């Protein structure tokens, strides 16, 4: 595979950090009074 | 009642003031379409047919320099095919399509009513400055144009049978 | 809920009479019932004749007989217009 | 009322006569759909590019820099036989010049007389009426050069020679 | 410095990052590039040739597997579909490099859109057109062997293509442009 | 085959789409 390193970089980020960040920031937005 | 067709009733949408009025509308086509549209269409068919008839006759009489080696035998409509392989017919198409884009606009204000049928204001030479000579020239344009439409049909159809072309068909 | 636009020249066409007003015929509102009825039969005969002449369809069909075959359904609309005009006194 | 250039057509509302270059020639009603200040700015900018381009076509066919990749005198073919790093460098520079001259503005933002970009370092427009005469000159030479450059580039696609070369030897004895 | 075997993209950096004003030094960085658009089209064509030629042993290796089998059939469909896809792509790219190499900048679009009446010199009058002829004959051999059932014929013919395409690249020495 | 540079072109253009998607979403959100 060409650029074979990309799945081992992008899959943990997309699968763990990306949801971990949207859940973290969505929680802040849904739990703020203003 | 109608002038041209005495048995038939006068066409409701047709009036004497309009050029080339003979009360001729047996099928009542003027009732179906807007009269200004038909009038512009008749004038346009007239002027193209006058050009076509004179073109048929002149192309019999003489030929412009060099056309004889582009096209040798073909006379009436055969030349059209030879010149589409060349670029002549395409060039004329492009420039008449330019003029007919502005004719599209012109017909739109005719249907808005601010322009008379066939009136392109193209009178460079002083031939319509009387409004009596103008009406006579208006009638002669319509009549010569109608005669030219029938003549263009007769010249091309004669070519379709014989291939002679108009004046050559006359001679033999 | 907001004004619904229609093209200019929109007129009222709802009818509860025997026949619709001649306005439902558009550009043919002034044609007589005799003229539709004769056009209706003419379009039916010519359309059927042209249709009949090309029923075994070939790779070279006559284009006038194809175009002339469209007169058969067009005749159906013609006799409906003939019935409408006859019942409006035209 | 009627159009001065197109006698059978009415005169477009957005022309009004005052604006330089008006002979009532707007048949397709483009002024009703767009702001005419933007249209004139576009027309002036187009004509200015075209005057530069036509002058470029003639002068390149006569003379070129004493280097290879500049020898070819056919304008279209010269565009390709030349370093593309230089060509993009011109494209970037044009992008810079466009920004500063228009004072970093968009279509609404640009409008200031249309086309008055301020780049007239010499005092040619001494008399303002002589300025007006030069304005009519500018648009007429620009309009002429738009058609003129277009003819040159399409001659070059057809003939493969360039402007003066295509004129001097035009094949009268064939299509 | 060369073209990637499978991708056909400029691979080596060429060790040229010179900003060098004055002499451009063919600085591979854009706006310092000394390469013409014609040179870049030539590198694209050479890249296509590399992909095709590296694919040539795939046919050679596939044909060898076919011959080795318990019963041998020489899949005429595979051999033809290779020739219709990879082999024809080689010939057309080789012809185009010849066209640019002979007529010059006109083939780069100087004469305009590709037309039925190309107003430029043909792919002939090129020193490397002979190599294009070799590949064309080889394509005919590949098809002829497939119709006949000759396993050895396909393998030799593909080898002829491989030598010819490599020979074309060596004589041409296509400019390697990374911009 | 596809080069890594070609993959990087796609990542640039998809990034441009991500920026435009944010702006469209912010406009819809008001
Ligand atoms: C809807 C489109 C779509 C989908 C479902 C996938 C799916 C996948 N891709 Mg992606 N990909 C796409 C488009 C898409 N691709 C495009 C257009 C590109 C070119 C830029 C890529 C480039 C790409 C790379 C380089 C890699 C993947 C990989 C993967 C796999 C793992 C997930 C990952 O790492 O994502 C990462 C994907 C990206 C960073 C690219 C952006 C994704 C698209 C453009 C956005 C789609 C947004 C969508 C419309 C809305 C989602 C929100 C939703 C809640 C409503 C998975 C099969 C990985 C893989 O193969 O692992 C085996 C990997 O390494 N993809
Ligand atoms: C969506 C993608 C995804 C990916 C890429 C992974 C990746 C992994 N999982 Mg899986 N997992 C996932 C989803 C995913 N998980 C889901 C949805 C579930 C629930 C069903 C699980 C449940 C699960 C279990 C139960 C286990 C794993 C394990 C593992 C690890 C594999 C074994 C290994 O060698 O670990 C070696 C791991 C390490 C050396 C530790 C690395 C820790 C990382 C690098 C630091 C992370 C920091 C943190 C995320 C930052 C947070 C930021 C903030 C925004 C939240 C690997 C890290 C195993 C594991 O944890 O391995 C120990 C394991 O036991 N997973
Ligand atoms: C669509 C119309 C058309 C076409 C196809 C041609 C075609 C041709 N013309 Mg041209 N020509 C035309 C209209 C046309 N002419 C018109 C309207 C005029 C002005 C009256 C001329 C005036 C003209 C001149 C003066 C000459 C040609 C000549 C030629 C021929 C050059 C090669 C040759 O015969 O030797 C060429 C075939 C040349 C020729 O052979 O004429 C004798 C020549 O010198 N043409
Ligand atoms: C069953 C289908 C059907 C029916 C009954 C009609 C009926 C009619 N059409 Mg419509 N038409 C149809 C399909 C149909 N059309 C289709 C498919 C097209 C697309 C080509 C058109 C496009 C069309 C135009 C553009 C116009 C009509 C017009 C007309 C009227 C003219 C009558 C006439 O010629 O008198 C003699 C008539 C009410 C005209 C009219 O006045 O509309 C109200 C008109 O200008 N028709
Ligand atoms: C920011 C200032 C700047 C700098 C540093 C350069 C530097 C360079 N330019 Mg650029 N250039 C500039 C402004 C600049 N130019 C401007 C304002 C224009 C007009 C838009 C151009 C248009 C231009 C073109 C068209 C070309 C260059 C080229 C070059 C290179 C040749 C050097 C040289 O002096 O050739 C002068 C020649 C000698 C000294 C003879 C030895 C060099 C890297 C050439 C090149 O190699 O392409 C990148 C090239 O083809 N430049
Ligand atoms: C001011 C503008 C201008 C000028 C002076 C010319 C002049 C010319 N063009 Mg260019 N041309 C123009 C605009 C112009 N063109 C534009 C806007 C287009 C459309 C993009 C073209 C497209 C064009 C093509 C495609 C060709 C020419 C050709 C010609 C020559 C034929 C002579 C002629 O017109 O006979 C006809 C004149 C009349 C019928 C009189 C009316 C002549 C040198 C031809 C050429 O170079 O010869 C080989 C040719 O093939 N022109
Ligand atoms: C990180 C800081 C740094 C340092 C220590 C150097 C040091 C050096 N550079 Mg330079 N250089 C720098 C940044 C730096 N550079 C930057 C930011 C660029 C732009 C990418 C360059 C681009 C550059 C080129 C293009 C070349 C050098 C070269 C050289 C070396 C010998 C000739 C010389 O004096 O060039 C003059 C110094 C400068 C141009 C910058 C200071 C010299 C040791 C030359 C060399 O030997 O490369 C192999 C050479 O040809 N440099
Ligand atoms: C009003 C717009 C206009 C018109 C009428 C023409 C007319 C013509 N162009 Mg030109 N052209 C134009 C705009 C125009 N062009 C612009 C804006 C571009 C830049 C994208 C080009 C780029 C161009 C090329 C590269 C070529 C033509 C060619 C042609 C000829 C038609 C055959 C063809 O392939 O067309 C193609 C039309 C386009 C690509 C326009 C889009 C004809 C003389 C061809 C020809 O035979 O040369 C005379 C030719 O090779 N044109
Ligand atoms: C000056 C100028 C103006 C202008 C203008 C112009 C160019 C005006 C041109 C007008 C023209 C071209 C008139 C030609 C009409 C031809 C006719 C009526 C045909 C009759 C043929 C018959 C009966 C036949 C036949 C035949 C048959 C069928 C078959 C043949 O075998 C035999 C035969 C040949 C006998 C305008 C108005 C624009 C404005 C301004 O003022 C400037
Ligand atoms: C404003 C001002 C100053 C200035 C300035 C500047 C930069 C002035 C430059 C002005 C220029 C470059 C004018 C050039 C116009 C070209 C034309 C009109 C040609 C059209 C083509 C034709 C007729 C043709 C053709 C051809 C065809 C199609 C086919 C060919 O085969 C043959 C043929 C040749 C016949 C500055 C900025 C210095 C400062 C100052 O404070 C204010």
């Amino acid at each position: 595979m060409t650029a074979a390193y990309l799945p081992s970089i992008l899959v943990p980020i997309i699968g763990l950090i990306f949801p971990g960040l949207v859940m973290a920031f969505a929680f802040i937005y849904i739990e703020q009074d203003e | 009642m109608s002038e041209s067709v005495p048995f038939l009733k006068k066409p409701e949408a047709l009036d004497s003031s309009m050029a080339g009025y003979a009360g001729f509308d047996p099928l009542g086509l003027s009732s179906i379409a807007d009269i200004k549209f038909l009038q512009e269409s008749e004038i346009k068919h007239c002027r193209i047919a006058m050009l076509a008839a004179a073109g048929s006759i002149a192309q019999d009489i003489f030929t412009f320099p060099g056309v004889s080696k582009v096209v040798g035998t073909a006379k009436m409509t055969g030349v059209h095919d030879v010149l589409v392989k060349q670029g002549a017919m395409g060039q004329i198409l492009l420039w008449t399509s330019f003029l007919e884009v502005f004719g599209t606009i012109a017909l739109l204000e005719t249907l808005d009513g601010k322009r008379a049928p066939g009136d392109f204001k193209f009178d460079p030479l002083g031939f319509s400055k009387n409004a009596e000579t103008a009406k006579r020239y208006q009638l002669s344009e319509i009549k010569n144009g109608r005669l030219a439409m029938l003549a263009t049909g007769g010249m091309v159809h004669g070519y379709f049978i014989t291939g002679k072309g108009p004046l050559e068909l006359l001679t033999n | 809920f907001s004004p619904v636009p229609s093209p200019e020249g929109t007129k009222e066409t709802y009818w509860e009479t025997k026949a619709p007003s001649s306005d439902v015929l558009g550009i043919g509102a002034g044609v007589s019932s005799g003229n539709f009825a004769a056009a209706s039969v003419f379009a039916a005969l010519v359309g059927g004749y042209c249709t009949g002449q090309v029923i075994p369809l070939t790779v070279e069909p006559n284009p006038l007989f194809l175009a002339g075959s469209f007169l058969l359904p067009y005749s159906w609309a013609l006799h409906v217009a003939a019935w409408i005009q006859k019942n409006n006194g035209k | 009322d009627m159009s001065a250039s197109v006698p059978f057509l009415p005169r477009p509302a957005a022309l009004d006569g005052s604006m330089v270059g008006d002979v009532g020639f707007d048949p397709l009603g483009f002024t009703t759909k767009y702001d005419i200040k933007w249209l004139r700015e576009s027309e002036l900018k187009h004509g200015r590019v075209c005057m530069l381009a036509s002058l470029g076509c003639i002068v390149q066919e006569i003379v070129h820099l004493p280097f290879e990749a500049t020898s070819n005198p056919v304008a279209s073919e010269a565009f390709f036989q030349v370093p593309a790093g230089g060509l993009w460098q011109i494209f970037a520079g044009i992008g810079i010049v466009e920004h500063f001259s228009n004072n970093f503005k968009m279509s609404g933002s640009t409008m200031r007389a249309p086309g008055n970009l301020g780049f007239d370092p010499l005092n040619f427009g001494k008399n303002p009426s002589a300025r007006a005469r030069y304005e009519l000159a500018e648009i007429k030479n620009g309009r002429l050069a738009m058609l003129g450059f277009g003819g040159m580039i399409h001659g070059c696609f057809i003939t493969g020679k360039g402007p003066i070369g295509a004129l001097t030897s035009m094949d009268w004895h064939q299509s | 410095a060369s073209l990637d075997p499978k991708t056909g993209f400029p691979i080596q950096g060429g060790s040229r990052e010179k900003l060098c004003g004055g002499s451009a030094s063919a600085g591979c960085q854009p706006m310092t590039q000394a390469a013409s658009i014609l040179d870049k089209q030539r590198t694209v064509l050479a890249g296509k040739i590399t992909v095709a030629a590296n694919k040539v042993p795939v046919l050679t290796a596939a044909v060898d597997k076919m011959k080795t089998a318990k019963k041998p059939k020489l899949d005429r469909d595979y051999v033809l579909r290779y020739s219709a896809l990879y082999l024809t792509t080689l010939v057309d790219a080789m012809e185009q490099y010849c066209l640019r190499d002979a007529n010059g900048a006109k083939a780069a679009g100087g004469a305009g859109l590709p037309k039925f009446k190309e107003t430029l010199k043909p792919a002939s009058s090129s020193s490397l057109y002979s190599y294009v002829d070799t590949v064309k004959s080889g394509i005919a051999a590949v098809s002829a062997a497939a119709k006949a059932g000759d396993f050895d014929g396909v393998n030799k013919a593909a080898g002829d293509i491989k030598t010819a395409a490599d020979s074309f690249l060596s004589t041409a020495n296509p400019p390697i442009i990374f911009n | 085959m596809i080069s890594d540079t070609q993959i990087f072109i796609a990542l640039i253009l998809a990034l441009v789409s991500l920026v435009l998607a944010i702006r469209l979403g912010r406009a819809l959100y008001q």
